[PDB]
């Protein structure tokens, strides 16, 4: 964690913030699907299940 | 407003003989009639045909097997010219039947005519071929119309002559006659399951739909800079004007990028050979390798069972 | 002060002057239909407020 | 992000709808309205792929398949897990289609070419639109249009072929395959030569127009001209695109059986169709 | 070879497409990096080179020898825009229009924009000009269609800017380029093909109107054209699309601008 | 002070305070629709 | 562009003319967007008319893909 | 929530308004359209 | 059909205008209530 | 020359204008309005 | 977190805000439609059950 | 001193605020939902 | 002192300062998430 | 090893530091996937198990 500041001297922080912007909603997209894939922690199902909603 | 689809004045003048470099201005034939009506959507000149050796050999070959299957759809008609042209589409010149494999001992009436017809058109084609590279090389170009003719060739040898050998019969080609190449085409695909999941049917599909996106596109392109000269590309390529420019910024406002004068022909040239090559391919590997593409499918994560 | 709508041609002005005109009295009219319409809405709430479901009478004019 | 040519391009107006609202560069992307339009159809349809691949319960992507309510529900709606996530995808698919075009209708006014891009992608729209939209509303439901799965729409084009049979005895159909074929032709002969005349054998100049015409006069003894093939490529796509699509509209909405018994007709024409012999009698 | 499988379910088609993908990563490169030969490096909107200059790398120069001993061509190389740019930008961020300054249409900015390229007549491959005047041109005469000549030319404001005098074409293409018009001052300009709808009884120019053909630019020998006086010619009428569209006397152009 | 498409702080106020009027009248009218609609046949 | 004859227009308050000036604007551009979708309705309608004039009902396909 | 109004000192209240029909509509029709796809709150067939 | 403007040189736009759109809501609204009525064409209940 | 309002010529024959251009708009609006309902659900 | 209004150094803010807007919208949608897919939290077939509109 | 869209300090500050202002107002709406929705059918 | 950016050595060191606060505001407020969702239900 | 620096006399550090980023995001998406796909080491199921969730 020394000199990594240099790093912008190398990327344009524009494009750097829009990349990680777009990064890390499509990843935070990603994981949460794939948590509602699953049958567990599907938060929806398993509240659904304990309430007795069905 | 003028959209530029058809000309709306022709001009005519002297027949354009062409180029004259290390051609034999004999062989070339003369300056054949002006057409108006092709006048109208380009040029209007026939002629003149350069006539070689190979231009002579290829004729000769292409008549013969013309006339050959002619020949025996007359004789399947019973020579009557009446139901010559009532069945001229269900007319089928047939290779010979499994049970004499790859060997040339068919009769005359069952398979023979067959093997004659397919060494005509096998000469026909590959003159041809040879016509092509050295017209090119007669003008002193480039052989990239050779290399993409060759990649169609390709295709068209494996579907009637490297594959029969590799199943080990005749029977496996494709008979001379429309509906019967058709139906040939369906049979195929029905022995070996869905050839609708045969991955390199899929990628032959794909770039032959690209070549039809490819073209509009780029028509559509020129046709919209034509108002700049952009139809003279060579000239555009030599020196870079303002209908080059115009092109490139919008296909690269539409989608992020762009091609050259000179390299969407790259891209256009290799989108058409895709076509055949990964077909040659993948015809190639049906029946040799795989006997059930479903199945195959099944197995590799394409088909849901 | 804004002075920028005023850039719009005269004609087209008065287009929509009377636009406005005729359809703000009919917008009067709206006003006046859904007020009604509101007003039977809270009457039919109240009347399902109370215990009616369990006792009703019959009809007092008959023959419909 | 700048080509080196793209700075005295770069002006205001040629635009349809919003004025100046839109009209900036995002990279070398122009946004425009339509440009918004058309990035907010495709997201929201990439996520709900994604969510109906959730529901189907696989995560491989050729797996993934969104297929459309059954034909019990006719043209009405269905259940999003069941049929109504198909329908927003479709609308999604729609709207980005055509604001795509109408983008590109902007920037050529602001680049001063002609209109013949947007032009050429309405005839893609349109055919697919017969496929999702007017052919199952002509036929009466949405069960008729195809999954939006990568292998589960070949499915789909191989139950609807072989219900009228083998589909290759359709006319409009043989026209189009026709049409395709000749178009790929021809793409490859004029990459191939425009290529060979810019590219000519090593040490020699570049070749001219003229040995074009000159190589294909040689070669087939007619030459289009540059011109000619342009508006020939043109014609060609677009023409397989519009038969393709009269095939498919004419195909379970005027004619319902095998497709060869339509070619029966040229058989049974009075003055051939009693005489013996042949394949057909 | 049917059923044979060396691992798992990979065989001799999943080698074959597997193979091709490769194939394809690796021509779609190459095409990309030859398609990288025009317009780079990346600029920034003042004039310097960018931060950001692609994920492809610029591929190895190649040279095209042009005919008629023209020289050769270097590209990729050193590329300059050779000419002054009358605009200045609207907004200090990058990614904005830029406006013009004066009058957009002489300073051949926007739609209007031409490229400085070579001062010499297109020659074809004998050596002569490719575009010449059909009255110069032996043995050539309109063949079909309704003859321009004698018709007058009128302006995209319905009034009579001209009358034409002659008939530009492409001598091995055989077909027309440049109608010449011949305006009320006595001087002639040119006119390309594809912006006139020749009708009955005139030839329709929607680009420009009257007062404007004064300003299309002249050539300096009456028996050639050069590719730059094409250039600007040909942008200077199709920026009219734009920068005329206020003296455009369009019915619906009308209807739409009394809406708005 | 930005004044990208120059306006003044009082064509600004003006502005706003017509267009937050229009928007409220566009509200109240979207409420007594969603009170009549309610009431006709609830979603909850 | 040219004014007006009647001129009785002009003797509105410019703060209401205000208030309709821009209610003109914002929803001129959602009049186009009714007028697309009428548009699309009515493609859809006669495509649908079209379809009962011919005798579908009478003989119609299977479902092309599974489940309908 | 007093100094939105210099929110007019950043956009063209015509683009603004434009944008805000168009929006407006396209929302209201989704909406409606979505109601119609029940078959519950499917008010012509309820 | 050409001297209908004269129409206006009889009564004041105003009176005229606030007449009609008064009218016109009450007609539309009259004629929707008709349809309610029926059991058919009740969109509601079909 | 009635006058029983005050209007002029020139500003009955603009104003009847604006008016039918109006009537007319209204006029297209409602019959596409009901060629759709025709087609949803005839009434003949 | 005092800092952050130095991104405005970085970013032309129309630019931003046509951005902001559109993917709140979207964002609210998608969430909207996977409420309505699942079964349970359909508020519209959860009322249709409470009432008995099937 | 770094700039890259031509704003002062200042008007970035002025900016950041208002938009500051404008974000905790809509959370605050959103927070005020998701707690009547929690209420009526929580989700945990 | 590469600059291919045209950033001096100050500027770089304040917006690598900012970003670094921006960058730990959400990593605390991820941690949180996390410790929750773990004291809720458990993957290990 | 002392040497390797010679590495960016030869490499543009932008182009190499993005493909570097992209690579490495793309082989933990690839290995994590890969865990996930067995039912050993899909953590979420091997969790699931031992709670006794289902
Ligand atoms: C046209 C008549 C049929 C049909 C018949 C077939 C057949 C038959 C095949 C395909 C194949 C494909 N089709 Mg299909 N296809 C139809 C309608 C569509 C539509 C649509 C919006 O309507 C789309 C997006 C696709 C998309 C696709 C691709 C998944 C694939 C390769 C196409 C290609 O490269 O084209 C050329 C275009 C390009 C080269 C440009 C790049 C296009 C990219 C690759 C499209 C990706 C789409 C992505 C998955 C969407 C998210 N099809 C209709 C219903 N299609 C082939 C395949 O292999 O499928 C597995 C195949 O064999
Ligand atoms: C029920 C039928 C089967 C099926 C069966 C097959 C079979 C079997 C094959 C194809 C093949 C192809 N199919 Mg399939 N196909 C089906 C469904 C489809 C669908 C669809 C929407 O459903 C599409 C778009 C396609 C599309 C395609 C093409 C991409 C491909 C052919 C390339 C080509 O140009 O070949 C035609 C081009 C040539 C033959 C080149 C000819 C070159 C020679 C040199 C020409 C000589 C001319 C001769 C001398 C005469 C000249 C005379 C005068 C001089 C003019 N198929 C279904 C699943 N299809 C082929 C392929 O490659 O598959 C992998 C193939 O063999
Ligand atoms: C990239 C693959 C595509 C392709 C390419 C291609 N074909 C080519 C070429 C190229 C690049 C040629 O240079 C060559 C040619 O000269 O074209 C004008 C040819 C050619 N492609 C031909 C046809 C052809 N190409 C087809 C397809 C395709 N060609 C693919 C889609 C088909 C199909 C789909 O069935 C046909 C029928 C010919 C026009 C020509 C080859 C001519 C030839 O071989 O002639 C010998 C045979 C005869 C002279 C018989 C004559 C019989 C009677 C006298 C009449
Ligand atoms: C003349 C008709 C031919 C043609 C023309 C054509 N297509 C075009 C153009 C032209 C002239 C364009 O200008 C336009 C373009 O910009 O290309 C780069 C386009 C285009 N042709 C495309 C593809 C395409 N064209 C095809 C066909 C053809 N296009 C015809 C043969 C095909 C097929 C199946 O044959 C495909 C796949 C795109 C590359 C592009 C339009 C891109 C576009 O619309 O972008 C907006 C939408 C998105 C980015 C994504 C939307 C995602 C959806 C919401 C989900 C859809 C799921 C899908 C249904 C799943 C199926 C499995
Ligand atoms: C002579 O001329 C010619 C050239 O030029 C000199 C050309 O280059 C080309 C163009 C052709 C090529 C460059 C060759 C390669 C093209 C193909 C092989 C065709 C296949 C193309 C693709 C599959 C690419 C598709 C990519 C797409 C659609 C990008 C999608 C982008 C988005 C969805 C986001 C767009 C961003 C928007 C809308 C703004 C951001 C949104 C905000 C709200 C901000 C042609 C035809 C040509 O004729
Ligand atoms: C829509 C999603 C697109 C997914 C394709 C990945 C390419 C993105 C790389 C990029 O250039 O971002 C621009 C930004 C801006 O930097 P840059 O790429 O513009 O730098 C200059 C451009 N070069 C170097 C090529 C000359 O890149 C980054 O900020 C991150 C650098 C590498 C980190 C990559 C993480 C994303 C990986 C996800 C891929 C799946
Ligand atoms: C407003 C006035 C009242 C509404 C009138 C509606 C007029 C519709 C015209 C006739 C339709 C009809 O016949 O209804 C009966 C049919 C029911 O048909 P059916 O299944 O019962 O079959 C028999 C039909 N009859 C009985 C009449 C013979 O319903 C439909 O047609 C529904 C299809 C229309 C949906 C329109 C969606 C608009 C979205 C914007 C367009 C963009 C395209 C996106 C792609 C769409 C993919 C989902
Ligand atoms: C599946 O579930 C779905 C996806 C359907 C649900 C999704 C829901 C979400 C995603 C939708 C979001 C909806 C919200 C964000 C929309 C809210 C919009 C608000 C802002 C409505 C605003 C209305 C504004 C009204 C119409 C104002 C009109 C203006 C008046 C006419 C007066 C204007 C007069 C001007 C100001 C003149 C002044 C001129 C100067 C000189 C004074
Ligand atoms: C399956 O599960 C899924 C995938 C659905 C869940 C996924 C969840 C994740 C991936 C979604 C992420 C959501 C987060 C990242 C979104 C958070 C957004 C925050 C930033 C909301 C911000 C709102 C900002 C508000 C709207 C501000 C508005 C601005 C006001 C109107 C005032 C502006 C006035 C300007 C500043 C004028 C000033 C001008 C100068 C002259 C002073
Ligand atoms: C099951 O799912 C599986 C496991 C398959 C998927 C798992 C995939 C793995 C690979 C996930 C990978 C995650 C890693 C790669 C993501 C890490 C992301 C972190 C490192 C990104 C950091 C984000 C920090 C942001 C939030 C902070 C931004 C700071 C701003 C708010 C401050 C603004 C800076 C401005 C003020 C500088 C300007 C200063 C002046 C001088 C102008
Ligand atoms: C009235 O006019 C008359 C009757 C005089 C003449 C008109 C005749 C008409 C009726 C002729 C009709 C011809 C038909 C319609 C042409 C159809 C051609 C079909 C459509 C071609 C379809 C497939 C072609 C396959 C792919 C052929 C492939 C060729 C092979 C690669 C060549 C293999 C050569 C091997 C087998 C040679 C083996 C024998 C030697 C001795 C080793
Ligand atoms: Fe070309």
């Amino acid at each position: 964690m020394s000199k990594f500041y240099k790093i912008w001297m190398i990327f344009d922080p524009r494009r750097v913030f829009v990349a990680q912007g777009v990064f890390l909603f499509l990843l935070a997209v990603m994981i949460h699907l794939i948590l509602l894939s699953t049958p567990s922690y599907n938060w929806l199902e398993i509240s659904a299940a304990k309430y007795n909603r069905v | 407003e003028y959209q530029n689809i058809f000309s709306q004045v022709q001009v005519r003048g002297p027949a354009d003989l062409g180029m004259t470099e290390d051609v034999n201005l004999a062989n070339r034939s003369g300056v054949g009639p002006f057409s108006t009506l092709l006048g109208w959507f380009g040029n209007a000149q026939l002629g003149p045909i350069y006539l070689g050796s190979l231009g002579v050999l290829s004729l000769f070959s292409g008549l013969m097997w013309f006339f050959t299957i002619g020949i025996w759809f007359w004789y399947q008609a019973g020579w009557n010219p009446a139901v010559f042209l009532r069945d001229l589409f269900f007319f089928s010149l047939e290779p010979p039947a499994p049970e004499y494999g790859l060997s040339f001992a068919a009769p005359l009436k069952e398979g023979g005519l067959w093997l004659i017809a397919s060494f005509f058109m096998f000469v026909a084609v590959w003159s041809w071929w040879g016509r092509t590279y050295l017209r090119a090389q007669a003008l002193g170009m480039g052989k990239h119309t050779a290399w993409a003719f060759l990649s169609a060739i390709w295709l068209w040898m494996v579907l009637g002559f490297i594959r029969p050998i590799l199943m080990g019969s005749w029977s496996e080609a494709v008979p001379y006659g429309i509906f019967s190449h058709l139906d040939w085409t369906n049979n195929f695909s029905l022995v070996h399951g869905n050839l609708f999941y045969n991955p390199f049917h899929g990628l032959s599909i794909a770039f032959l739909y690209g070549s039809a996106l490819l073209f509009a596109m780029h028509g559509a392109t020129i046709l919209a800079v034509s108002r700049f000269g952009g139809e003279r590309e060579l000239e555009q390529i030599a020196d870079r004007g303002t209908a080059a420019e115009r092109a490139a910024l919008f296909w690269r406002w539409t989608m992020g990028f762009n091609a050259t004068m000179e390299g969407i022909h790259r891209w256009a040239i290799w989108m058409a050979v895709l076509v055949t090559l990964t077909g040659g391919i993948g015809i190639l590997l049906s029946g040799t390798v795989v006997d059930n593409w479903y199945v195959w499918g099944q197995n590799h994560g394409m088909a849901p069972l | 002060i804004f002075n920028d709508h005023l850039n719009t041609n005269p004609k087209t002005n008065l287009r929509l002057w009377v636009a406005f005109q005729m359809m703000k009295g009919a917008g009067w009219a709206g006003g006046v239909f859904f007020g009604t319409l509101l007003l039977i809405g809270f009457f039919r709430v109240v009347g399902r407020m109370l215990p009616i479901q369990e006792n009703q009478a019959p009809a007092p004019n008959i023959t419909g | 992000a700048l080509l080196s040519f793209e700075r005295k391009y770069r002006v205001p107006g040629g635009t349809l709808v919003g004025g100046n609202l839109f009209d900036f560069w995002v990279g070398p992307f122009y946004v425009g309205f339509f440009g918004v339009a058309t990035f907010f159809f495709a997201a929201l349809g990439i996520i709900l792929i994604a969510w109906s691949a959730v529901l189907q319960g696989t995560w491989n992507p050729q797996l993934i398949s969104v297929y459309p309510p059954a034909l019990e529900y006719g043209l009405g709606g269905a259940p999003l897990a069941k049929g109504g996530l198909w329908q927003i995808i479709t609308i999604c698919a729609t709207g980005a289609f055509v604001s795509w075009a109408l983008r590109e209708v902007e920037i050529c006014r602001k680049l001063g070419i002609g209109y013949h891009i947007p032009f050429a992608f309405a005839f893609a729209i349109l055919a697919y639109l017969t496929l999702v939209l007017f052919r199952p509303v002509m036929m009466g439901a949405w069960g008729y249009a195809f999954p939006y799965g990568i292998w589960t729409h070949l499915d789909w084009v191989s139950n609807t072929g072989y219900t009228y049979g083998n589909f290759h005895y359709n006319p409009a159909h043989m026209i189009a395959i026709s049409f395709f074929f000749t178009n790929a032709l021809a793409l490859a002969l004029h990459g191939a030569l425009v290529l060979s005349a810019a590219n000519p054998e090593k040490g020699k100049e570049m070749r001219t127009p003229d040995h074009e015409d000159t190589f294909f006069r040689d070669l087939v003894g007619y030459s289009i001209g540059t011109l000619g093939i342009h508006r020939l490529g043109l014609l060609l796509s677009l023409s397989a695109v519009f038969f393709s699509a009269l095939c498919m509209i004419i195909t379970g909405t005027i004619w319902f059986d095998q497709w060869v018994d339509w070619w029966q007709w040229w058989v049974k024409l009075p003055w051939w169709a009693n005489i013996p012999g042949g394949i057909n009698g | 070879m049917v059923g044979v499988t060396a691992f798992g379910n990979f065989d001799l088609a999943s080698l074959a497409i597997y193979s091709f993908w490769i194939f394809l990563a690796g021509l779609i490169y190459y095409l990309q990096t030859e398609n990288m030969r025009e317009g780079y490096p990346l600029e920034n909107e003042d004039g310097t080179p960018a931060a950001n200059q692609g994920p492809f790398p610029l591929p190895k120069p190649k040279t095209f020898i042009l005919p008629h001993g023209r020289g050769t061509l270097t590209v990729p190389g050193p590329e300059s825009e050779d000419r002054p740019i009358a605009l200045a930008r609207t907004a200090v961020s990058e990614g904005f229009p830029h406006a013009p300054t004066g009058d957009p249409m002489k300073d051949g900015v926007g739609p209007a924009s031409w490229v400085a390229r070579r001062d010499l007549p297109e020659l074809d491959g004998h050596g002569h000009n490719k575009i010449k005047p059909m009255k110069a041109a032996a043995g050539f005469h309109v063949s079909a269609g309704k003859n321009p000549i004698g018709l007058p030319v009128r302006g995209c404001d319905l009034e009579i800017a001209g009358k034409v005098v002659d008939i530009w074409v492409d001598i091995p293409e055989q077909m027309a380029r440049f109608l010449e018009v011949e305006l009320k001052d006595g001087s002639t300009r040119l006119l390309p093909m594809q912006m006139v709808k020749v009708q009955s009884n005139r030839v329709h120019v929607n680009a420009l109107s009257s007062d404007l053909f004064a300003g299309i630019p002249t050539i300096k020998s009456p028996t050639e054209v050069t590719l730059l006086e094409e250039d600007k010619i040909c942008g200077y009428v199709a920026g009219g699309l734009m920068y005329a569209a206020p003296k455009r006397k369009s019915v619906v152009a009308a209807m739409l601008a009394e809406y708005a | 002070d930005l004044g990208y498409t120059g306006l003044t702080d009082e064509q600004a106020q003006e502005l706003h305070s017509v267009y937050m009027s229009g928007l409220w009248l566009f509200s109240a009218v979207a409420i007594v629709a969603h009170l009549a609609v309610y009431i006709w046949r609830p979603w909850f």
